[PDB]
């Protein structure tokens, strides 16, 4: 069978260079080819301990596009459980009696690796675990840099905005430093600094990075420029005003990028990125988005059949 | 005093007999157990020494004192005769008796053994949760 | 057509043994050999009034484990009515215009019957109506006690916990209760003690039971230790204290058990069983979970199905 | 093995003697103590001993030992002599070591020591706690 | 100064017999002549932690007539104190320097007890923990039944309702076996009766006491006819109406009973006391209440006034 | 008049050092022999828009202790004035027809201010505008300061904790700058550092202060250790984890500290003072708090009565 059938897809940190590829030539190959009877007969629950309506609608989606039937539920106050007492692990114990695999999103850290242990021979799909891993947003904008590059390797990226507390920049930075020649650009203000850990584990691979206070400094050298949101609870407001110039992006801003540079951004955007960046050639992220449904397809694909029909 | 036969862990520092006892559950037998604690050393000032008649530590359990008892000798002892002593040395994991300092990881509330990767660097041990992905110096996991 | 061919699935009181017989051999058929397009082209309205997720995942399931498609809705505080005004009997009659059946749960006791009322045409499944029924669950406790232990006669059956208020124990009592020289153990505190309604219909039918004050007085005869929640609201927090231990099961406890002898309990537990019972040969109370799918499955095709093609 | 000075309690039943040095705090001293665990006894077959140097337990603190070590011998050791012979007796008030079986006292949530006044039934031993007012059976307290 | 001065009051168990006198008679004295400056300059506390409007009303309307003033708080919900973040312990530690004296009513049982081990020497008195003691409930009813008695020695007292759970007649109950050849009749559903610990306390003290199943085998012989609510929790609905009607009091019950007969209820009586009997010599529940003023007033007086009341 | 009769009190910056003074001695007259008549028959409002059950029990006592009388509000999560449909400005042009001062806390910056010029002759007292000032907080420390150490020029003053968004440590640096020879020592996690333009007025003042990375580095020479909360928002559980260690303080950190050495906290410390501190002679947090009420007794006998205190 290939390498990921009946795996958990838990960590970025558990997928190897080649499984990366795997996932990205089997969503080029479905967006190309769909196989929208691939999966008839599974049943997916889709589990989102929290809430997240962007990621399960895209989620389920791709089960849809598959074939595959879907159960599950959204909670924070309306599901019977998370405000019960019954444990996480009983819950799996249940689930994994009713369906073929299990996507779940949930609010503590380690919740999707804690439920591989319970869910026997069903595989489980982490749409995201606390302020740890989301492998399959990663997944997206690695397909969507791949498409749009035409490669992993040899990239300037920048990454703008809350680097310490995004997830989705944290594992796409590692997932990136699994390639060689990659070079990072961080734009964020001091209280927002992409953390050390993952700037020493940048030194111990020798992948250069270098720190910049606008994106000016950048643009014309720029393949990909990633934006993300800054909660703005998570500056004081004050704050907020006096730095956010430095992480906003408008159409004016692009004047000297290559014609190849792609603007991406996880979403939601609110201040982030101007609505006049939409026109551009460069604006992406709606795309990536779109993407999704092609990652998350290669995915449920390749962990719950044997062999690539494809 | 003298046993016959078991092992024989010497040279804990003080404060670290009894942790042992309770982390590693070394009362949990119907073995003939000495301790000393609080003993005077020659090079040390002060130990804790443990005796457990009839009962072996693997190499990996010996590790598991790495922690707490680095400096620690484990005495094999069969007919009053040592017949192995070794030392902790750095295990690669750390199971159960340690527990995760993110109050947000899932290992709280549930019915799971906490595990630790362990990684040595320059003036401390790293020890990254299994659950959270989270990694801590072991100075923050001991922390009473 | 099979006796249920279009029935009502209301109470446990409106099924014969002979209907009890018939989806517990349909559930062990379609356990054995799905048939994942028997119900392909229907519409199944999943109606929770009350919301549990529990029995909502596994229902659904059962749907499309058989290739029905799903509409539904789950309340308390978010559906369009249960705060607005509209009869119960005006919601079935619009219902019944949609689908082809209506399984529901619902907060008020006859509400299911209520509903059949109004359905014309439609067969309608109880998904539990306040403390009266909730057949499909002891359906698949049957299922699973048959499936352990070759019959549903000649069994020593104990009951632990809160048999008061239990709506499952009360249930599986009256449905064993028409099976031949079955014996029965009622282990719970005083204040829970199963009520005598119960014990006046056994003794009308020259059944043996039993009280006993700790699971240790019946544990070498047992065949199935049904446990139930107790929960702590039913007692008062220091009351609770003094009596729990004789409700609370560890794996020490089983030293004695027949070979044959399983654990269920229709889930959540908490306190009720001790996880270390879970790896026992004993513990058989996921399975049951499991099994709701398939006795949830044999109640659908018999009802929406004229001819056993299994 | 044995002391000069100090406190020596013996006739401990198995499995109780770790007991007593986790509740009671007995390690956490500089003095030296020596503990054996699961000897044979005849007197009563498998026993624990404990002894604590340059440290002595007034008549209460050797009544707190009822609860777990009732046929228990306090020995009081000076100049190598055994100078005070004591046997534990039921006390009146238990602090510290007990936690309260009511899950909505006041007691767990809060800087306070646990206290419950002691009544010795035909059968058994009545707790009632401080805060809650509620009695329970030892039993019931004792069990977690 | 007068034996309660500067004293905690927390339990009923802690009070003697001539502490109950001691209250009572200060009681009647300040009902039969006011002293609305006796407490000119002192500052309490009225904490809620946990609401109750009506206990609350009522103590500091008894602060107000001795002249004092009121600072306080009522948590429905939200505070963050007490409770949720900070300990009891601290918030007290803090109140107990700005204020005279700490009324407080709170969730969990001993937590007046609590609050005396941090507030130095400022009293604290026992609105309320949990299901532990009510130590002013039981003084007023104990004033009310002095008054319209003659007397606490020597009454035939009836106590209905939720005896099991009612922390209101636990203390009635142990405040009039202070005194001497008190007969006590218990009638309540099965499900609610007297706990035996406190069958056992009679016992001990030789004090009778007998059950009934309905108000009207004792009509005829008591003194005091207590009514306490059955909240339907506490009971499952069906349960309730089958039982109900022994718990219930109208005026037509009234037929045989004593002209001194008093019926007391802590109130709310919603669901136990028809209307009519409002309206009858022995309907006294509102006078009852009307004397939670004087039996608090006393008690504020006692507390902080060093010498007796004249 | 006394320089404050009649002057709003919104912010330290408006305040002189003599006023502080003046203040300050105040207080310590109050304390040292109460006027509870001295406020007799005024009225303040007493308006928490937004809730602080400390803050306002602790302003409503001081009130009562000098006589006035008190109406007010506080807003959990509902009141139509002063923020939803009505301006505050209408909300304080009503509220200033009927009493004698205004006492005010807000959630956003700048109410109070916006509060005087609506108000006409009415006082109003800031009791804390969003992120912005706190002026009874920090008078209260000052006197605390004072009185503990028998001055507020030349001391060693160690902050620890939230120092970045701590509104409370802010006012009592500008504070304390307005007296001479003050030495500041900063213990904070980097992400929560002291900021600068704090920093650049105590370098423009030539006051010293220096950044410490433990409280051990400066233990033994601190007058005051004043402690701080440290929410755990503002920080990543696993990041407040890694760092915590440095802003809590126990018992054995005070081995070496100074006889005169005070240990302040403004309240709740649950999370960074262990209860071991609380009976050493350095806990001075609870005294810190009943000097709260002389504090702001002070402020209001100043602003409502034109004679200076004896
Ligand atoms: N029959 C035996 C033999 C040895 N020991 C214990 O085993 C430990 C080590 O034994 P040994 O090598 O003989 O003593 P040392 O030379 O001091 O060992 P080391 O150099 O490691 O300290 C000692 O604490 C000794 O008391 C024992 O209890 N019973
Ligand atoms: N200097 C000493 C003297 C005695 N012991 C211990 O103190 C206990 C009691 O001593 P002793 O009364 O002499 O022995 P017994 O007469 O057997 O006491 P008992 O009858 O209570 O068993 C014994 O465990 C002994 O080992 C000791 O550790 N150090
Ligand atoms: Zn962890
Ligand atoms: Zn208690």
């Amino acid at each position: 069978a290939n390498p990921l059938y009946q795996k958990h897809i838990i960590s970025i940190n558990d997928l190897s260079r080649d499984d990366l590829n795997l996932v990205l030539a089997t969503a080029a190959k479905l967006k190309a080819n769909p196989q929208p009877e691939l999966l008839k007969h599974k049943v997916i629950a889709s589990c989102f301990f929290e809430a997240s309506t962007r990621t399960r609608l895209s989620f389920e989606t791709s089960m849809h596009r598959l074939g595959a039937s879907v159960v599950g539920f959204s909670d924070s106050a309306n599901t019977s459980l998370g405000k019960k007492g019954e444990t996480l692990a009983d819950t799996i114990s249940v689930i994994s009696t009713y369906v073929d695999a299990i996507v779940m999103r949930h609010p503590q850290e380690g919740a999707a690796r804690l439920a591989t242990e319970f869910s026997g021979n069903v595989p489980v799909l982490n749409a995201g675990d606390g302020s740890n891993q989301h492998p399959t947003q990663t997944l997206l904008d690695l397909f969507t840099i791949q498409e749009t590059q035409g490669r992993l390797d040899n990239l300037h990226v920048a990454m703008v905005g809350d680097l310490k507390y995004g997830r989705t920049v944290h594992s796409l930075t590692q997932a990136l430093a699994k390639f060689d020649g990659n070079r990072f650009y961080f734009i964020a203000p001091d209280a927002l600094a992409m953390p050390q850990y993952i700037l020493d584990m940048l030194d111990e691979k020798g992948i250069a990075w270098s720190l910049h206070s606008s994106i000016e400094e950048v643009m014309a050298e720029v393949d990909i420029l990633y934006m993300t949101r800054v909660q703005k609870e998570r500056l004081d407001p004050s704050e907020y005003a006096n730095v956010k110039a430095q992480f906003v992006l408008r159409a004016s801003d692009l004047h000297n990028a290559k014609a190849n540079m792609k603007v991406l951004h996880p979403l939601p955007r609110v201040d982030e990125i101007a609505t006049d960046v939409d026109k551009t050639p460069h604006a992406w992220y709606f795309q990536q988005a779109g993407n999704g449904i092609f990652a998350r397809q290669a995915l449920l694909a390749l962990v719950l059949n044997r062999d690539l029909v494809l | 005093e003298a046993i016959k036969r078991g092992t024989v862990i010497d040279h804990i520092p003080a404060q670290i007999g009894f942790k042992l006892l309770s982390l590693f559950k070394l009362t949990e037998t119907d073995q003939r157990i000495t301790i000393g604690l609080n003993l005077p050393s020659g090079e040390m000032g002060r130990k804790d020494l443990i005796k457990i008649e009839n009962t072996f530590l693997s190499e990996d359990q010996v590790d598991q004192l790495a922690l707490y008892a680095p400096q620690a000798t484990v005495n094999r002892i069969d007919n009053y005769e040592v017949v192995g002593k070794s030392r902790p040395s750095l295990p690669e994991r750390i199971d159960n008796v340690l527990v995760c300092p993110n109050s947000n990881c899932i290992s709280h509330a549930e019915p799971v053994s906490s595990s630790f990767a362990v990684r040595k660097r320059a003036n401390d041990i790293a020890l990254k949760c299994k659950y959270c992905e989270k990694e801590f110096s072991h100075n923050v996991v001991l922390a009473n």
